[PDB]
Parts: structure tokens; C-alpha cells; sequence
């Protein structure tokens, strides 16, 4: 569920750039 | 005697439906926000029986136009509220001293807060702003919502404090008041200009999205008139905040500290300063939950008679 979060909201941030 | 009364009443009833209906499709005048309850249900010279408009404390209200000295025509800004018949604030004052003057005989402040036509939509969280996972994460909503809403939307970037905003202070017209002011963050006819840049950005009932660079927290903007909504973008674990900070370099990562503590800050703040809180792993999901609650909005301040 960590991972699942980190993962998610990585792209998420990448989608900010 | 009394079937000419009744004629009266009848003609005069219809101007005023009329009128009413006629209302319509006008733009909205001004907004309110409620300081008090009203209910309708037990009175009498209300332009149109039925017609008159039922509120809580602290909702919504657009008005379109005067009727009289006691009645304003407008609606609730609620999905299927209809134009109707708002009490003005002098017959609202005029129904509290009939009730004062009512208690005494058993022997045993304003009422609407002026607001823009649109609650400016502001974005908190997950951390602090000028960093760049909260920034970052946020620059994704605003690209959306400008998408999602592509035609009924006004994103605009807010740099000066609006937190300095608070009703009174701009009200103020004494020119002695900059003397109160410790040092100050931004100047407040630079503050004062914004805010009416706001509620002009709304008149027209676009949605509004303010980039607001000071605002962190709901508490900022809770004296102000904006009555913003606030969207929290929320990260659930601070473990997973830390590493997204870290994953950002070890400028950013420096200032790991600060940042948690701001993501804190906005943790223990109680659900009811947001509006809406965005808590969800994907960005698809947050938008989508964004996008329903602004849609919902949406219809609360339109729907069918424009």
C-alpha cells in the first residue's frame, strides 16, 4: 500500500512538470 | 369589503409573478453568504405565496433584483432551487425586533455577508507551496481542471496575501488604520484590488480557481469574504510524503523538515475547513473527484431557466 501510494503519486508528479 | 382586497392582492400578486419570472434568466446582482436561518412558512405579504426562499445559516444565496424595500429577488445556490423571494436585511431586522418585542411581551447583526458569485476554488497541500512535490501535484489539478472545464473555468495565479484579506480590515475606510499594521506582508490596496479582482473574475458564475502562493492552510482565508472552496490535496502517509521529497533531489530534500511539518499541520486541521479533501493514490481518481464535486457545484449555480 506504500508502493501503491509512491507509485501513484510519482506520476502524479510527473504530470506537474 | 373584502372581494375587493382580494382583487388587489390578486392583480398585485401577478405583477409580481411577473416580475419574477422575468428575473429568470438575469445575471445574478450580488451573492450572500447567511449569518442567520430564515423560514418562510408562517408569513404573509410575500410578493407570491410559496414563493418565498427558505434558508439555513451560512448558505448561498444569488440575487438578481429588488422587488421592494423587504423583498429581493434571487435563489438558493442549491441544484433545483428556483427564483423566489429572498427577505432584504432591513425586514429581516424588522422581524427580530418583532421578535424582541414579542419576548418581552410574555413577561417570564448582519444577516448576509457579501461573497463573490462563485466560491473561488483554492488548492492546499499536500506540503507547503514553493516546493515542488506541492507544487508539482497541484500544477496536475490545475492542467485538468482547465481541460475538464475548458469554457467555464478562470484559473488565475494569486501572488499577493489574501490572508490579509479579513473582512473588517477592508472594509476599514480610516486612514489611520495602516498604523495598526505590524509590519506587513503584502500592502493591503494591492490586497484590497485582488479581492475585487476575484469577484469580478465570478460575476459572470464561470467557475474560479484561485493559484493562491500564501495560502497553506484554511484558517488564512476564513476571515476574508472569498468563502472559498477548499480543496485539500492529501497524502495520507507522511512516509510516503518523505520519499517523495526525497525522490526530488537534495535541494528540496533539505527542507524535508519544513515540509513535513506543514503536512501535518494540515493533518490535525478538523475535516470541516475543506470542502473537499482529495486523498486518493492517482491522480485520475483525484480529478474525477474534483471534477464531480466542481460539476455538482456547477449545477447548484445554474441549472434549468438560463
Amino acid at each position: 500500500q506504500l508502493e501503491e501510494d509512491l507509485r501513484g503519486y510519482m506520476s502524479w508528479i510527473t504530470q506537474g512538470e | 369589503l373584502e372581494e375587493d382586497r382580494e382583487a388587489v392582492r390578486r392583480e398585485a400578486e401577478r405583477q409580481a409573478q411577473a416580475q419574477l419570472e422575468k428575473a429568470k434568466t438575469k445575471p445574478v446582482a450580488f451573492a450572500v453568504r447567511t449569518n442567520v436561518s430564515y423560514s418562510a412558512a408562517h408569513e404573509d405579504d410575500v410578493p407570491v405565496p410559496g414563493m418565498a426562499i427558505s434558508f439555513e445559516a451560512k448558505d448561498f444565496l444569488h440575487v438578481k433584483e429588488k422587488f421592494n424595500n423587504d423583498w429581493w429577488i434571487g435563489r438558493l445556490v442549491k441544484e433545483g432551487c428556483e427564483i423566489g423571494f429572498i427577505p432584504s436585511r432591513v425586514k429581516l431586522e424588522n422581524m427580530r425586533l418583532q421578535h424582541e418585542q414579542r419576548a418581552k411581551e410574555f413577561k417570564l447583526t448582519p444577516p448576509y455577508d457579501v461573497v463573490p458569485s462563485m466560491r473561488p476554488v483554492v488548492l492546499v497541500g499536500p506540503s507547503l507551496k514553493g516546493y515542488e512535490v506541492t507544487d508539482m501535484m497541484q500544477k496536475a489539478l490545475f492542467d485538468f481542471l482547465k481541460h475538464r472545464f475548458e469554457g467555464r473555468i478562470s484559473i488565475t495565479r494569486v501572488t499577493a496575501d489574501i490572508s490579509l484579506a479579513k473582512r473588517s480590515v477592508l472594509n476599514n475606510p480610516s486612514k489611520h488604520a495602516i498604523i495598526e499594521r505590524s509590519n506587513t506582508r503584502s500592502s493591503l490596496a494591492e490586497v484590497q484590488s485582488e479581492i475585487e479582482r476575484i469577484f469580478e473574475l465570478a460575476r459572470t458564475l464561470q467557475l474560479v480557481v484561485l493559484d493562491a502562493d500564501t495560502i497553506n492552510h484554511p484558517a488564512q482565508l476564513s476571515k476574508t469574504s472569498l468563502a472559498p472552496i477548499v480543496v485539500y490535496v492529501k497524502i495520507s502517509s507522511p512516509k510516503v510524503l518523505q520519499r517523495l521529497i526525497k525522490s526530488r533531489g537534495k535541494s528540496q530534500a533539505k527542507h524535508l523538515n519544513v515540509q513535513m511539518v506543514a503536512a501535518d499541520k494540515l493533518a490535525q486541521c478538523p475535516p470541516e475547513l475543506f470542502d473537499v479533501i482529495l486523498d486518493e493514490n492517482q491522480l485520475e481518481d483525484a480529478c474525477e473527484h474534483l471534477a464531480d464535486y466542481l460539476e455538482a457545484y456547477w449545477k447548484a449555480t445554474h441549472p434549468p431557466s438560463s
